[PDB]
């Protein structure tokens, strides 16, 4: 059913790939380096940041099933994204998503001979790999994220187009860091994004003309109790981001 | 070595037993669940060349199955694999399709059962476009029966999702779909901006289908159509049909000047009751935009006479104990 792809603490910690060596800490930045080279890639192909959104949500759950150690994130990555694209109503042709891929992972080498047997073998992996992720995700392939509500989230607090944006930021900076999409709806993810956004802009969400604070109109689940604890996890690991939270940074 | 796969069982759970569709992108065989005797029906995703990895029109059909979960639609159980590969879409197994109904002479249908068949193809109609989704192949063939007389309209294959064509831009689809026979009009003159319309079409070439026993308007190509088909519905004229003009093959065809609606008339002689005539007569409407629809379809007059839509299990028993498709 609809928690299939949702999953508790403890379970993250016993994922397929700890159980074969694998540390939470070096698992987690698996993801993020995949996550990485999907928005690389992503960006060269030219693509939607909602495609490269859905590549990672596929990548994501295909290592709650899948190991690293069986799964190198530099192959799954580029099947992940090609079927995205397909997905999404972008398809890339094949031999293109290979081009990127390689020059992405290689950026020195050149281009095998697309006649060799060289090249034709990885052009069957990939084929083979996304039919793998296809098993794996029981095809289920559509796919929701925190940015559709983040939408109507901010529009619900009249907020800004500075604190939207960086509320939007948040958002996909949580998919690329964080396992909240394996552990929150999107709905939720959307509220925590828009909280911590809040406390970065030194904005104060009003207290409703009842009493009711703004989270409460999203998603009934959600208590100030959690999000601190989230935008707490969240904004953690973007501290030790290079970089990233200079983008968002108040230099005047 | 094997790779887990929790989420996606291998077909061999199936026990094949007879092809029994033989469609376009479509290999169907018939199957038993090896441990409860669970018929169904198994779609082999055809893979002729796909040098592009998993077929995208696969891909689209998957999503819209997904999406569709309602009692006259078709039920997608799972999808299953091989162990080069295979992959098979799995459905509810239904016992009976229209075609195999109406060609066959041991059946035979009361005014109310044929109300009762409307009624649920109409509604399932409703229902899909309700989602914003075209069939885009409306046929007897696609139109399976239960053993307990439920109609499932079925084959999404060419179906496809439509948009709201506002902001100065109309949409492009694709816009050789749908059987010839049970083709409409704005397909023919080359659109590419139809909607829902072009199923009730469908639904219509259906309805008469249900007395003629026979798909009441066979054409050899895309002209020998629309020529049969002025030859019952009247003339395509901006009178009859505003804006008809601005088709590239409005008369760019070499399209019969000289035709009077004939439709009640060819018509009488095999449907009696003049309710059923009046909506036939609303279904088969040249102008997509003047054609009658799911809504007011079955609001119609036709569904609330005296011969009651009736339901259909006692003469499907009754009737055969086997399952009628080619």
């Amino acid at each position: 059913n609809n928690k299939r792809w949702y999953f508790t603490r403890e379970q993250l910690e016993n994922s397929p790939s700890r159980r074969f060596g694998v540390d939470p800490d070096k698992e987690l930045s698996y993801r993020q380096q995949a996550a990485n080279l999907l928005q690389d890639m992503g960006q060269r192909l030219n693509v939607s940041q909602l495609t490269i959104n859905t590549a990672i949500v596929y990548m994501h759950r295909f290592y709650m099933i899948q190991s690293f150690t069986r799964f190198p994130g530099n192959s799954v990555a580029p099947a992940a994204l090609f079927l995205a694209a397909k997905v999404e109503g972008q398809p890339k042709k094949l031999e293109h998503v290979i081009k990127v891929a390689h020059t992405c992972l290689h950026p020195q080498e050149s281009l095998p001979d697309t006649r060799s047997e060289a090249y034709l073998q990885q052009v069957q992996d990939l084929v083979i790999l996304e039919s793998i992720i296809l098993q794996t995700l029981g095809f289920e392939l559509t796919i929701d994220h925190p940015h559709t509500h983040v939408v109507k989230c901010t529009q619900l607090v009249r907020a800004s187009k500075d604190l939207a944006q960086t509320s939007y930021f948040m958002a996909t900076n949580s998919l690329h860091l964080t396992t909240f999409s394996l552990q929150y709806t999107p709905p939720v993810v959307a509220c925590v994004c828009i909280h911590l956004a809040c406390k970065w802009s030194n904005w104060e969400i009003p207290v409703s003309t009842d009493g009711k604070h703004w989270w409460e109109y999203v998603d009934a689940t959600v208590t100030l109790e959690l999000l601190d604890e989230l935008t707490h996890e969240l904004l953690q690991i973007l501290e030790k981001t290079p970089n990233r939270l200079k983008r968002i940074w108040n230099w005047r | 070595d094997s790779v887990e796969c929790p989420f996606c069982d291998e077909v061999s759970k199936y026990e094949k037993l007879a092809k029994i569709g033989q469609g376009t992108f479509g290999e169907v065989f018939k199957a038993r669940h090896r441990k409860t005797g669970q018929k169904v029906a198994l779609k082999k995703v055809l893979m002729e060349n796909e040098k592009e990895g998993f077929p995208i029109t696969a891909l689209r059909e998957i999503k819209i199955l997904q999406l569709l979960k309602h009692e006259n639609v078709v039920n997608l159980i799972e999808i299953c694999r091989t162990k080069k590969g295979s992959i098979y879409l799995v459905f509810d197994f239904c016992e009976h399709d229209l075609a195999g109904l109406l060609s066959n002479v041991l059946v035979k249908f009361t005014l109310s059962e044929i109300k009762r068949v409307m009624q649920m193809l109409l509604n399932g109609l409703y229902y899909i476009h309700r989602n914003k989704i075209l069939h885009r192949d409306m046929k007897a063939a696609n139109v399976l029966i239960t053993r307990d007389g439920v109609l499932k309209l079925a084959d999404f294959g060419l179906a496809r999702a439509f948009s709201l064509a506002k902001n100065s831009q109309p949409n492009r689809y694709t816009n050789r779909v749908v059987t010839l026979w049970y083709r409409p009009p704005e397909l023919l003159l080359g659109e590419r901006d139809y909607g829902p319309p072009i199923d009730l079409w469908g639904a219509g070439c259906i309805m008469a289908e249900m007395w003629t026993r026979s798909p009441i308007m066979q054409g050899n190509t895309e002209q020998h159509q629309l020529a049969l088909i002025s030859q019952l519905c009247g003339s395509i004229t901006p009178e009859v049909w505003p804006n008809v003009d601005n088709y590239e093959l409005y008369e760019k065809l070499e399209l019969v000047k000289g035709q009077k609606r004939k439709v009640k008339d060819r018509l009488k002689a095999y449907v009696r009751d003049p309710y059923a005539l009046d909506l036939i007569d609303k279904l088969l409407v040249l102008d997509p935009a003047q054609r009658i629809d799911s809504d007011d379809a079955l609001n119609h007059d036709f569904f609330w006479s005296d011969p009651m839509p009736s339901d259909l299990k006692g003469m499907l028993s009754t009737h055969l104990t086997s399952m009628f498709e080619y």
